[PDB]
């Protein structure tokens, strides 16, 4: 019937035109976060990941 | 008010729309392909077409693309799944009709060049490499290798041996045998019923049937570990249960959230949930646990997903998994069954509330059932699920085959037979 | 004449001389080492260790290694197995005192620097992909994986990620706990056994007994596939079979020998190979086949090896399955037993002809076995093996829990339950 | 009893100090290049392969 984003855990990834790169929904899944020390490490291919998608205007 | 109008077209085409009274209006095209309708031989094609929506086309340059649709201040962008793609535009009310005119040209009248397709490819290793800082794309990607043999066993992205050599014949056989108008739907949501559907009339000239049938996908009881320098180990353990629009599915749903389908409060402790409670009591450092749930047109998958460290990963499945193993053999309180409906009902409800979620869910809709359903009439197939289906769906994954797939320092990590 | 003198001294030593009066001369120090005797976290220390003969010690510095051989045209080489590593040394007759005392310095008292450590880090990377342009090295690294769930599946080569990341102090680890007395052979080909012995009491001060018992290898079914750009389909499928020195053993080396190991005639078309002939019947296009023995301290395997074309891949292994089958029930006549030992028979008495050949046989019996057999005790044991034998070998491969490696397209090669 | 290399097919590498790297002992095993088009890549790091281990001298 529904969406694989309902029934949430298969992933999806999305390419803008003007926007950038997402992976997912439920991968970065959390109260894994605030037990201690998870670290996104620094990147070389580097990217914006609130890019925009929640601005104020 | 003016809730949806639906309509089907004589050569198969769906269209749906709702007249908002919104300054924004937002069209999307949905379609039935995606990577589980690639073969051996064409690995990474789909991935490639979602990277190319800027390109060439018949009706306007590279150029006119990106300097008509900034000039007005919209957007354009491509989502998949191993199931579908779509194809988004938004703008405000007074200019939509010159983004529906690029969105067309888009879809249905793509070159691929050849010195445009060529400077494209090393766009897929930097794609990929930016997803792949995420442990848990590539910890998925290789449990649905282990799941099967075919046909959901594809990567949402290209192989690395086969970036470099994906050609334009290649791309231009995969439209032709995909994009066709019995496998789309097209939804608006600040349009009127009239607009769309001209606009759909200059879209059928070719592509008048269905395609190419996809095979059915046949189950693995697969394992892949992959051992590298992560600091933690990530691990999943799923088992076959049902397809999507069934009454077993439905089940599933329910048991997902008695389980535990992540977290309701900032920095909480997870009380409700009996997957993280059962696990806490006998570990004393940081882990993470959920139940997954992944159900598709003719299969879906269910288990557990676990964090945790190296030393301590095989106590964390290990009592993760006896825990279910309670909830099969009767141990269920009509208590946790309603609260878990509640989880369910109005994560359902908060999942529509913006554009972005109501236009994902009347697509979805469109290309699986082929009808639009009202939430009313979801909020009451919810509540139709009996406690005795939901010990019912957890019998079908402990005497289930397994399937697993792990990564990180994988030397305390029990192996599937184990 | 003076055919072999074996000696063991107080500390567990074995020292084997054979006076040649030939004007070159051979010394080989073997040792119980290798990949199987690593863990999950120090993965990849004997790789570096093989390629770090040359390194400053605490006798010469490495200046001195590389000028002192060279001086005099001797060579320097170290070979392994996952069970084994040895050091061998050649020259002239004459300046054989001289290069046994830095045969000494490299193995008794490294010194593991900083910065030499760290400059040959990247060699690691050379040597790996120097050996992966063999299509059968990486398949047969991906068979152990498969066919292990520890202990004889570590790689002979260091993995991907730990490339730069092998310190000194894991170095100096792994020689004082595996580099003893107890684990150690010397032996020497164009040298009296007297001066030899002397030699031997200069590494005795420390490393005085045995210094980490390995675990035992546990079986696993698994199941490896690779998907790649190459045109030929490589593929291995393998049982579990018996350890090397036992009556058992001596059953799977006349049974390769009936089924085919490799061809005798240059540009010949395997007129007495079982294997070949029932391929050939059905299959008219390039192919190869073989039947896989290899043979460990506690565990073996053995099994058929295919390369066949993309197409052709799923008729290739069933039919070389198959004919396995019908030994199994009985179908083996005692002409064909007879070719087959004559086969094994002259193989071992020609692999052993060359003082490369000899000196690496004489090191394995003393590692394994701690003694010497004569080869006419060898052809006496290839005398007592029965027709029912064979038969009972290939029974053990039929309804055994197979084990697969495969790589290349495989869009038609069978799964392992298939 | 007897080496992984009488019961052949388990393979080995080798390192020299003035000598090239060997890999294994049955890994190019023939009548794969009788029939026909088997063929040895152009490499990027190339090796010599008969590495003088048989030169007349």
């Amino acid at each position: 019937m529904l969406s694989v984003a309902s029934r949430s855990g298969p992933f999806a990834p999305v390419l803008s035109a003007t926007s950038r790169g997402v992976a997912g929904a439920l991968r970065p899944l959390v109260q894994a976060a605030l037990p201690a020390t998870s670290e996104s490490p620094v990147l070389d291919a580097k990217r914006s990941f609130l890019c925009r998608e929640s601005l104020s205007g | 008010p003016q809730d949806l109008e639906f309509t089907r077209l004589p050569n198969g085409l769906v269209i749906a729309s709702l007249e908002n009274y919104a300054p924004a209006s937002r069209i999307g095209l949905f379609i039935k392909a995606g990577s589980r309708y690639e073969d051996s031989n064409n690995l990474g094609t789909s991935h490639l077409l979602r990277l190319a929506s800027s390109l060439t086309t018949k009706g306007a340059s590279s150029f006119k693309i990106t300097r008509g649709i900034e000039a007005v201040g919209g957007k354009l962008s491509v989502t998949s799944t191993r199931e579908s793609m779509a194809y988004t535009v938004e703008c405000l009310r007074d200019d939509i009709e010159i983004l529906m005119e690029f969105l067309l040209n888009v879809t249905a009248a793509p070159e691929f060049r050849r010195w445009e397709v060529a400077a494209l490819q090393s766009q897929l290793r930097i794609d990929k490499a930016v997803a792949f800082q995420n442990p848990q794309a590539q910890v998925l990607e290789n449990l649905h290798a282990a799941a099967y043999r075919n046909a959901l066993a594809n990567s949402l992205y290209c192989p690395d041996y086969r970036i470099g050599k994906v050609t334009p014949d290649q791309l231009h056989y995969y439209v032709q045998n995909h994009f066709t108008s019995a496998r789309m739907a097209l939804i608006g949501l600040g349009v009127s019923h009239p607009v769309l559907k001209q606009v759909a009339e200059r879209f059928l000239n070719m592509r008048g049937g269905l395609g190419l049938s996809g095979a059915k996908a046949k189950y693995r009881g697969g394992e892949i570990r992959d051992q590298n320098g992560d600091s933690l180990v990530h691990a999943a353990l799923v088992a076959e249960s049902a397809a999507t629009g069934s009454a077993e599915a439905n089940a599933f749903s329910v048991l997902q959230h008695v389980l535990g389908a992540g977290p309701h409060v900032k920095r909480g402790s997870n009380a409700t949930s009996s997957l993280y409670q059962a696990v806490a009591k006998g570990v004393h450092q940081p882990f993470d646990v959920s139940a997954f749930n992944a159900s598709y047109s003719d299969s879906g998958l269910f288990g557990i997903y676990t964090i945790s460290q190296a030393a301590s990963a095989g106590d964390v499945i290990k009592s993760a998994y006896d825990q279910v193993k309670a909830i099969a053999q009767g141990n269920l309180s009509n208590t946790d069954v309603q609260a878990a409906k509640n989880k369910l009902k109005a994560g359902y409800l908060m999942s529509v509330e913006s554009s972005e979620g109501f236009l994902d869910e009347v697509g979805s809709q469109a290309l699986v059932a082929g009808s639009y359903m009202q939430p009313s009439t979801v909020l009451q197939q919810i509540d139709s699920v009996a406690d005795a289906d939901v010990i019912n769906a957890a019998k079908k994954f402990v005497s289930g085959r397994k399937s697993m797939a792990a990564s990180g320092n994988l030397g305390h990590t029990p192996f599937v037979d184990e």
